[PDB]
């Protein structure tokens, strides 16, 4: 394309990359919290399933 | 001649982007200094003086008319080129044909989003 | 060469149209909801 087409496309992709990096960071934080909260719920749910696999 | 004798005429230049090239060749072989993209300086004039003859005479001058439908050819849709922009700023309306619409099945490819016509309301039948 | 705010919709590529539609559908929905509420308020305030 022409120079302006390339410039606009490059700016758009740079914005997209910035946004995806930020979202990766947010998702990583939420993941850490989710694992932390998943351990106790893991034991709780496994216990609740205990009966059916035992009987 | 037709529009001056009370009749109506329609003229279709096809293309004007090749008249521009022929004019550039002439001007370069007469040794006149080139301009932008090597086109002479008088490349807007070339077309403006030509498309300004498509008038709509009043009833005192016969009432005849001469419509014009110049055809331009862009390069990969670069409407921003030199001759395309000149002729776009010369003409009244536009009819943008796009290859992405041609292959998507829309034929004629007229891009109704960008196509314009200054007359608009006027010059349309009441039912339409 | 840098990047600036509101550039995704300046390019007008696929992401630009995708974003425009993602906005328009949502706000058409909310406009419909608000119009329904406006009609309800109109009727309930006649008396």
């Amino acid at each position: 394309a022409t120079l302006k087409d390339i410039t606009r496309r490059l700016k758009s992709i740079k914005n997209i990359q910035k946004i995806t990096k930020s979202m990766k960071m947010v998702a990583a934080a939420k993941y850490a919290r989710a694992e932390r909260e998943l351990k106790p719920a893991r034991v709780y749910g496994v216990g609740s399933l205990a009966l059916y696999e035992k009987a | 001649y037709f529009r001056d004798n009370g009749k109506h005429a329609l003229i279709i230049y096809d293309d004007l982007s090749k008249q521009a090239v022929a004019y550039r060749q002439m001007s370069l072989l007469l040794r006149r200094p080139p301009g932008r993209e090597a086109y002479p300086g008088d490349v807007f004039y070339l077309h403006s003086r030509l498309l300004e003859r498509a008038a709509k005479m009043n009833d005192a001058f016969g009432g005849g008319s001469l419509t014009a439908l110049p055809v331009i050819e862009t390069q990969a849709g670069d409407v921003s080129a030199y001759i395309p922009t000149n002729v776009i700023s010369i003409t009244d309306g536009q009819i943008f044909l796009e290859t992405e619409l041609f292959y998507k099945g829309i034929r004629p490819a007229i891009n109704v989003g960008l196509s314009v016509s200054r007359v608009g309301s006027a010059a349309q039948t009441r039912a339409m | 060469v840098r990047s600036s705010a509101g550039a995704v919709r300046d390019a007008g590529g696929a992401f630009g149209k995708r974003e425009q539609a993602e906005e328009e559908r949502y706000f058409r929905a909310r406009a419909k909801e608000q119009l329904a509420a406006l009609k309800k308020h109109h009727e309930n305030e006649i008396s």
